[PDB]
RNA sequence: AGCGUAUAUUAAAGUUGCUGCAGUUAAAAAGCUCGUAGUUGGAUCUUGGGAGCGGCCGUCCCCUGCUCGGCGCCGGCCCGAAGCGUUUACUUUGAAAAAAUUAGAGUGUUCAAAGCAGGCCGCCUGGAUACCGCAGCUAGGAAUAAUGGAAUAGGACCGCGG
RNA sequence: UACCUGGUUGAUCCUGCCAGUAGCAUAUGCUUGUCUCAAAGAUUAAGCCAUGCAUGUCUAAGUACGCACGGCCGGUACAGUGAAACUGCGAAUGGCUCAUUAAAUCAGUUAUGGUUCCUUUGGUCGCUCGACUUGGAUAACUGUGGUAAUUCUAGAGCUAAUACAUGCCGACGGGCGCUGACCCCCUUCGCGGGGGGGAUGCGUGCAUUUAUCAGUGGUGACUCUAGAUAACCUCGGGCCGAUCGCACGCCCGGCGGCGACGACCCAUUCGAACGUCUGCCCUAUCAACUUUCGAUGGUAGUCGCCGUGCCUACCAUGGUGACCACGGGUGACGGGGAAUCAGGGUUCGAUUCCGGAGAGGGAGCCUGAGAAACGGCUACCACAUCCAAGGAAGGCAGCAGGCGC
């Protein structure tokens, strides 16, 4: 190409958007935003292919340009604007409210919340950098920038975020016994206790994580994301709580629950 | 136009490079500045991204800095001695980045004189007359002259920086491309490299 | 000794005409857990690339190869050499990649032969991309 | 409701032979010896116990040493951790690896090829998983195969003289 | 499903090939009732194209005095709808084809601590000590024309801006670094010695360029990010709001929210670009190749968005090869993949997803964040359309379709 592409074929769409292949061409490329194009969930697929509110684009178009929708206590008229991880989506008429967390398995998941926990999230720091006056800056995982942090937070560090101030109210700091969701790799989802850090001076620093039932992975440390302190998760999880049991037990818990449904 | 690549010439070994794809601009090349010494001339590029990029074409004055006692002051170039790259680009007086050139003493001589109570160039003998230099060097209160005479102390200059003062133009490396920024800010030649250019020069004259 | 070259050899970073009344070196430890050698920190040569005493960072990969000629200058020509596995005959096959590679002149006794570890930088030249960051004497050389 | 011909290609072709062919006479061993790259190279260095559960049997553990708090007890022992440890090939684990395709779990598209849907008298589900040589990265193993260490001792250790 | 069968002899046992045997994908022959899927001008000519379409664009929020419609009491500029036109943006994506191209493209792995980035998103936007709104053109529109000719346009009169320019006030009272008149105090009899204030002048913020000094936060590693000092500031000019819309308020002429648009710098996103390690088909009737017109290094620059022989100047004599370089062929775009298969394997991959290249053949450039752009321009070769004979307009390997093959 001589520039940016604006088109995204619907076989080349990241999959965990789950989208079928006889339905049309193109996908909705996201428009430029906080997430990444392959981390992200466009306004339009979840509204209308998740919660099916919308049946059709016009539809979604039409539910939005009503100014409905607010992404983080602020609204967006944008069908193609990126929803990723840690987000809180606020319906205001059907007095819903959706946060944007990995389902046990590497998709999304439509996990409501409280209108009380609807008004904080909880954000990993990227960069901590000095100012243009010795003025402290936090750079989070969704382009958001603080000044005059905390002088303790660092650099894989967890903050909590006001959503209307946006200012710093808690910090999780990056060390052993801490609760990280991961947020990448073939472990997309995964709840789990950090165990061990290994570092690799010029490499990716992995870090051992430890399941709820003894089962241990590890994971490139970009993948991490620290979201409690010892065991205790600092917002909603979705149900399973990324525990990830093997497709034999997915299988009799399926048919198990069928025989005693009827 | 002219192009700035690497697939247009021979391989490690010297085998023949077939080329997979014609000209891009980002492989881009504009003429040489190989600005003159004149009466000032700048010429404004738009470049890759729409940023702006000054072709010097002609320059007299720059931002030199004699950097021994920490004096830097706006000066007038007059003309080019000694370069290291091409011996040319001194017949045609052409401004470089690292080119010997010879600057007005006179600013750094103010200050010195101004500063530290002493006179600097001025020859044995001759009459200071004008004497607004006289007020300058004489006439202070009481505890100002501790302040001067506490400074004076570590006022000696090199030997090599007198010759030059007395004569009136002081040797100075440009540290711009004058071709990129549009300037020709540079620094004073001092003992061990003022030594070795003088030397230079000299081998160039014989 | 140095200064051979028409324009001053000298370390951009250190200033050398303080006003007073032996030069300072500019050297720095590279990481990775390699020693900043004793001629570096001591030594009297003047060298851009030098990747203890000079401008470029050492990234990315770390290689070692066995030194093969020494004739251009400040450079050596080391050689690569490791099995490729066709999978049809359940058999390798010996192949070979010397590389052109920046040797510094702290470095100062080096003879072909020695196990040299290289790292990636900054392209240096043409076809150099890699600097001498420690040297091993081939086994024995006591004698 | 399809069948015949023409040509490219695959198996039959163990008639291209790594698995896996032949060379006295069927086609085939240089007239002979030397010889540098290439491939291939004899034997040799760790055996051995303590302890436990079922029925002499078996299967489970233990095998270089040295700066910061709590099982703690009393500068002492244990652990925890940041730094270590001739190299590589080999094997096992882990990480990171676009979807579509193939293998494949679910699902009466009326069956099927497909499709990613669906099901229950508003609600409950799904959209799995495996493979992805070679190279690079990571952590265990130490058989096999290379390589190294004292021999005009510039040997290791131990401390004094500097 | 890990398979064989006929044919040399008068009969025999073998080597051995020819012929059968089944799939696959192009053509073709004869034949054809129903229904769900579905390839298709790739091979030869990346040959040539008549005609028609394939890229435009307005919200409550840049500029409307077209009566083109249309409210009224108009006298307090502007109701409203809205053609045109100036302005901003997009046209670099998409679509098509496979001619080039053999360490090239491309794939897996990493690097930018060696760079540029429209937009999106979040920061910054009285940090600088020195105007109740300025300036003069142009388009549409009225009017007069030229040409055989086209999305050609010259001349006249008028009028807008977030087009194009010029520029304040405020904050603003002072700090802060030098400069230093002048002054009080104490120890020595006194010189001397100790600090305290201090009129005046200069300088100041972020960004830009250079030199020097010291050592808030981060990395495996900075000549990093901040801090200090001395200066500079391109007149072909960095920033520091002469802009628009709904709301309408708060006390003696005073007197504030919610949005759109814009803007230097920083981060973020979408990327691009250039490097790292390993990997490709056939060929020796290709054994030596490269290099003073750069081949491999060194120093100094020039150019570039940055790293580098990328390009100059002066040095050095290097770099590659039997582990197949150099040259040649390819009915070669590369990969994910496809047919066949016991296990190995052989052949194919122009073809809907990712990457590359090209728009008849080569070269050069304009504008823009992004192009060496062809549904943009400028020539030159080839071809070619309309000519009142002067001139003029071209580019289907976009969708249809036509010749040729």
């Amino acid at each position: 190409a001589r520039g940016p592409k604006k088109h995204l074929k619907r076989v080349a769409a990241p999959k965990h958007w789950m989208l079928d292949k006889l339905t049309g061409v193109f996908a909705p490329r996201p428009s430029t935003g906080p997430h990444k194009l392959r981390e992200c969930l466009p306004l339009i697929i979840f509204l209308r292919n998740k919660l099916k509110y919308a049946l059709t684009g016009d539809e979604v178009k039409k539910i939005c340009m009503q100014r409905f929708i607010k992404i983080d206590g602020k609204v967006r008229a944008d069908i193609t604007y990126p929803a990723g991880f840690m987000d809180v989506i606020s319906i205001d008429k059907t007095g819903e409210n959706f946060r944007l967390i990995y389902d046990t398995k590497g998709r999304f998941a439509v996990h409501r919340i409280t209108p009380e926990e609807a008004k904080y999230k909880l954000c990993k720091v990227r960069k901590i950098f000095v100012g243009t006056k010795g003025i402290p800056h936090l750079v989070t995982h969704d382009a958001r920038t603080i000044r005059y942090p905390d002088p303790l937070i660092k650099v894989n560090d967890t903050i909590q975020i006001d959503l209307e101030t946006g200012k710093i109210t808690d910090f999780i700091k990056f060390d052993t016994g801490n609760l990280c969701m991961v947020t990448g790799g073939a472990n997309l989802g995964r709840i789990g206790v950090i165990t061990n850090r290994e570092r690799h001076p010029g490499s990716f620093d992995v870090v051992h994580v430890k399941d709820a039932n003894g089962n241990s992975f590890a994971t490139r440390l970009s993948n991490i994301f620290v979201i409690g302190k010892g065991n205790k998760p600092w917002i909603s999880l979705p149900r399973g709580k990324g525990i990830r049991l093997t497709i034999a037990e997915e299988r009799d818990k399926r048919l198990a629950a069928k025989q005693s449904s009827g | 136009g002219i192009s700035r690549d690497n697939w247009h010439k021979r391989r490690k070994t010297g085998g023949k490079r077939k080329p997979y794809h014609k000209k891009r601009k980002y492989e881009l090349g504009r003429p040489a500045a190989n600005t003159k010494i004149g009466p000032r001339r700048i010429h404004t590029v738009r470049v890759r991204g729409g940023n702006k990029k000054y072709r010097a074409l002609r320059l007299d004055v720059g931002n030199f800095s004699w950097g021994s006692e920490c004096c830097t002051r706006k000066t007038r170039i007059i003309d080019v001695v000694y370069n290291a790259s091409n011996n040319e680009l001194v017949r045609t007086k052409t401004l470089v980045k690292n080119c010997i050139v010879l600057i007005d003493s006179t600013p750094y001589r103010q200050w010195y004189e101004s500063h530290y109570a002493l006179p600097l160039g001025r020859k044995k003998g001759a009459k200071l007359t004008p004497e607004e230099e006289e007020i300058l060097n004489k006439k202070r209160s009481k505890k100002i002259q501790k302040k001067y005479d506490e400074r004076k102390k570590n006022a000696k200059i090199s030997s090599l920086l007198e010759e030059q003062f007395q004569q009136g133009k002081l040797l100075a490396c440009i540290a711009s491309r004058p071709g990129q920024c549009g300037r020709a800010d540079g620094y004073v030649l001092e003992g061990k490299e003022l030594e070795f250019y003088l030397r230079k020069i000299k081998a160039r004259k014989g | 000794d140095i200064q051979t070259e028409r324009a001053y050899q000298k370390q951009p970073t250190i200033f050398q005409n303080k006003k007073r009344v032996k030069l300072p070196r500019y050297y720095k430890n590279i990481g990775l857990g390699f020693k900043t050698p004793k001629e570096a920190i001591e030594g009297t040569y003047i060298d851009k690339k030098c990747p203890f005493t000079g401008n470029v960072s050492i990234r990315g990969r770390i290689l070692s190869g066995v030194v093969t000629k020494m004739k251009m200058q400040r450079t050596i020509v080391i050689r690569r050499d490791y099995l490729h596995y066709i999978r049809k005959y359940n058999r390798f096959e010996k192949r070979h990649k010397n590389m052109s590679v920046h040797l510094s002149p702290c470095f100062r006794d080096v003879q072909i032969g020695d196990i040299v570890t290289v790292g990636e930088c900054r392209p240096l030249s043409k076809t150099v991309r890699f600097n001498v960051l420690k040297v091993t004497k081939a086994a024995g050389t006591k004698k």
